[PDB]
């Protein structure tokens, strides 16, 4: 089904066989400068979310559960309602305001899951 | 005790370096045509983030000359602004046999420009019909040493091809930053009290610099930042007179320049599809080109610097003398503003004498005091060596006025020994190497390798 | 902090906030080759550091292990010291005479961690 | 007509206007859209969405 | 300038009418060439004139 398989479904029909999208983000081949900037893309935009990824420690690509409560002011809706009910495209114009906190809640978090499980674990 | 190496990633540690840069130029970059402004294809929006940081223990060498952004820019200068007059008529119809009159003030205290005539080859190109137009008095050599008195010729044409620098394209000097790539980062000062080299105390860093400018001359230095409260002389070693010496000023001298001949276009079609531009029948009567300086400020200002030369001279008197012979190109005032090229001597700036005796100016008697700069002017100009020198700009139309400020000088000293005590202090033919290294010696460029290595009681399972 | 802004301060102010300092190599436009040119400095400065600290097993941008040990010869200083005490410039200045042997050792090493995984984990 | 604007050019016979179709695709990363709904007067929502 | 009874493959000398650094102050140039690599203008009696 290619690059968008599975758009408009809920979450859970589209929460596994993630592979197909995240399998092809390169293409291309030789104009000179107007299309090399297509060739280097790749390292403006997939490396980018890539590293994002990354620095908080969900280096692969897993449904990544790992520190921080999820506030209920935010959507205040039940369980169901989220994981089965909703689709992305809303969802992501509800919260999209708010990622730039919460990656870097992430990352500042991170460090405090590693600082002592290297020596503390010597001893045991 | 037991310990093993252990790695650690993100570390802050760097090296210097030498890279390719980028450009960021404020918005006024892209409002106007293609080729125009010259950042236009190229400089990207400017942000100051990420902000301005202060560094704690940091110690690292400042050495003014050893950079690559001198280089980059004077590389960048030139081959952006080489290629940028490539668009344009390229002349060669006019390297013809001009013939001349008298229109000459015989005794004149007036360096005037010259009418002569030519056969122009009209758009199609075997109906051939006479022109004139006028032409400033240097840029014509004549036909012949002979008694060829009525024939004249452009000095080009001998020598190369060159450019009627097209209108669209302003020589205005529009400020620019430039910037390093990412990976790479670039480091700065705060204290004034620099000397040139050595360890710096206030270190802090930037991700790239201030607004610098991009002017061309030779002697002082035009529109640009400035020092905030004390003189400081900047130079390699002031053991040779070989070397260049650069003048900063707490305040600057205020410069104003004008052209009061209103001159007017007269354009014709030359060549097909092509058309050539040149001063008109000059409306008015004619005056003479020039400068204007305060001299009761100029003086002061020389009351100020002898100071700080007599830093490293106390055993001889400062006294300033006339440019040190040569040609058009280096003994004079040659800079630019408003579409035309100006060539000006200031020897009525650099003769005097201060011997310690600081006697101000104030209570000011006349404010107005002023001495003037006579000035020569041109079309074809030979801006540099391997840049593609050959130019002509066509003359703009009317009277203009250029007030500026003297942001610095450059000078240079004369001989002097064995019972001399009358050393004494001359202009200098500052290289483009040294007009700009006055506005980018603040920063040098660094390169990150953030993969380390540290002690740690780590025993992770084998 | 930035880009630069955690040096100077010793490494025990600096064992921390090492993402800061590695999670920006991206911005700005398009100018030809003379521009192009340094954005492939990713591959020449990111990736192969990337591959270096995961062919050392050290995957994930933060504090790794390694069970090779120290050496008196190389530092000879009491812990406190190096630990505390100094910044990174002077010890990079210093033990980067010797990293050619931490990186050979480090590189051939790791044959010894991964020699006979197939039958270490075949039977759990 | 002219010889008093600008300089005109004879394209060679080979270089012939032979109008060849043209496809078009965006780069990688990116994506492409469309919709089969044929009520469409430059605005509004559509169904049939397909890429 | 030919020694008939030779047998070596000497130049030819010519002469001709060039520009000058002011495009019309014409005067002619000399110059020599290697024979193959001038070719004759007509296979008319208007021999003495040849062409690059
Ligand atoms: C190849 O062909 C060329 C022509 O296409 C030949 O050039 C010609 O050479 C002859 C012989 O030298 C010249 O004719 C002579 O001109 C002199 C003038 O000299 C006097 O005046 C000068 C003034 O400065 C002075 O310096 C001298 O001392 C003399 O006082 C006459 O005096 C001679 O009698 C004779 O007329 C031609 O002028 C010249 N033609 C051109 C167009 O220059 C060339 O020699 C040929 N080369 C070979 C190897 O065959
Ligand atoms: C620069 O020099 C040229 C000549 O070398 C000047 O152009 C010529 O100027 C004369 C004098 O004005 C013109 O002659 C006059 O023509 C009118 C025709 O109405 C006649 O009534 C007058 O008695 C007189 O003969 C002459 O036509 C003109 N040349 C051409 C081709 O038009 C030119 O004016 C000089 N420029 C300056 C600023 O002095
Ligand atoms: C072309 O020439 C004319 C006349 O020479 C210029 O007009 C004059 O310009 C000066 C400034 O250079 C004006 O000066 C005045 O100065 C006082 C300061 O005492 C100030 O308060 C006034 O606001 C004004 O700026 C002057 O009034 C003005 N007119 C005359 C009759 O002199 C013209 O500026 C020149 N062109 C360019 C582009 O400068």
């Amino acid at each position: 089904l290619g690059f968008l398989g599975a758009a408009g479904s809920t979450m859970g029909a589209a929460s596994m066989t993630l592979t197909v999208q995240a399998r092809n983000l390169l293409s291309g081949t030789v104009w000179g400068i107007k299309q090399l900037q297509a060739r280097v893309l790749a390292v403006e935009r997939y490396l980018r979310d890539q590293q994002l990824l990354g620095i908080w420690g969900c280096s692969g690509k897993l449904i990544c559960c790992t520190n921080v409560p999820w506030n209920s002011s935010w959507s205040n809706r039940n369980l169901s309602e989220i994981w089965d009910n909703m689709t992305w495209l809303q969802w992501d114009k509800e919260i999209s305001n708010y990622t730039q906190i919460i990656y870097g809640l992430l990352e500042e978090s991170q460090n405090q899951q590693e600082k002592n499980e290297q020596d503390l674990l010597a001893l045991d | 005790e037991n310990l093993w190496v252990t790695v650690y990633y993100g570390v802050p540690v760097w090296k210097e370096a030498k890279t390719t840069l980028f450009c960021a130029s404020d918005a006024r970059a892209y409002e106007k045509e293609v080729h125009n402004v010259w950042a236009t294809h190229a400089c990207v929006p400017t942000d100051p983030s990420p902000q301005e940081l202060v560094l704690g223990n940091v110690t690292e060498n400042f050495n003014m000359w050893k950079n690559d952004m001198v280089d980059q820019m004077h590389e960048d200068i030139i081959s952006l602004w080489d290629q940028s007059l490539k668009p344009c008529v390229k002349l060669t119809p006019l390297c013809v046999t001009l013939i001349c009159s008298n229109a000459t003030v015989k005794n004149g205290t007036v360096e005037e420009m010259k009418n002569c005539s030519f056969n122009t080859t009209t758009e199609i190109r075997d109906k051939e019909k006479k022109e004139y137009a006028l032409f400033y008095k240097p840029d014509i050599v004549p036909l012949s040493e002979t008694n060829n008195t009525s024939e004249y010729r452009l000095i080009n044409c001998n020598t190369s091809a060159c450019t009627q620098a097209c209108p669209k394209v302003t020589f205005e000097p529009i400020p620019i930053h430039y910037c390093a790539p990412a990976g790479y980062a670039i480091l700065k000062c705060n204290d004034e009290t620099f000397n040139g080299t050595g360890p710096c105390s206030n270190v802090s860093t930037v991700q790239c610099t201030h607004g610098i400018r991009p002017v061309v001359s030779t002697q002082l230095l035009l529109n640009g930042s400035l020092a905030e409260k004390e003189i400081v002389i900047r130079s390699e070693n002031l053991t040779n007179n070989a070397k260049i010496i650069i003048v900063h000023l707490h305040t600057p001298v205020e410069i104003v320049c004008t052209r009061p001949n209103n001159n007017t276009r007269k354009s014709v079609r030359i060549g097909p599809g092509q058309t050539f531009y040149a001063t008109g029948d000059i409306i008015g009567d004619i005056k003479q080109a020039h400068c204007n300086i305060s001299e009761e400020k100029w003086n002061d200002t020389l009351q100020k610097v002898g100071i700080e030369l007599q830093k490293h001279f106390p055993n001889k008197t400062i006294k300033y003398n006339q440019s040190a012979g040569g040609d058009m190109e280096i003994t004079t005032h040659s800079f630019n503003c408003g579409g035309e090229f100006f060539y000006c001597n200031t020897s009525n700036l650099f003769n005097g004498t201060y011997n310690g005796t600081y006697i101000s100016t104030n209570s000011s008697a006349n404010s107005t005091s002023t001495i003037t700069l006579q000035c020569r002017i041109k079309q074809i100009i030979n801006m540099w060596q391997g840049v593609g020198r050959c130019m002509y700009a066509p003359p703009i139309a009317g009277n203009i006025t250029c007030r500026s400020n003297i942001t610095g000088l450059l000078l240079t000293r004369d001989g002097g020994t064995n019972s001399n005590e009358t050393e004494t202090f001359r202009p200098a033919g500052g290289d483009m190497r040294d007009n700009w290294r006055s506005e980018l010696y603040k920063y040098k460029v660094v390169k990150i390798e953030p993969l380390g290595v540290a002690p740690t009681r780590c025993k992770r399972r084998v």
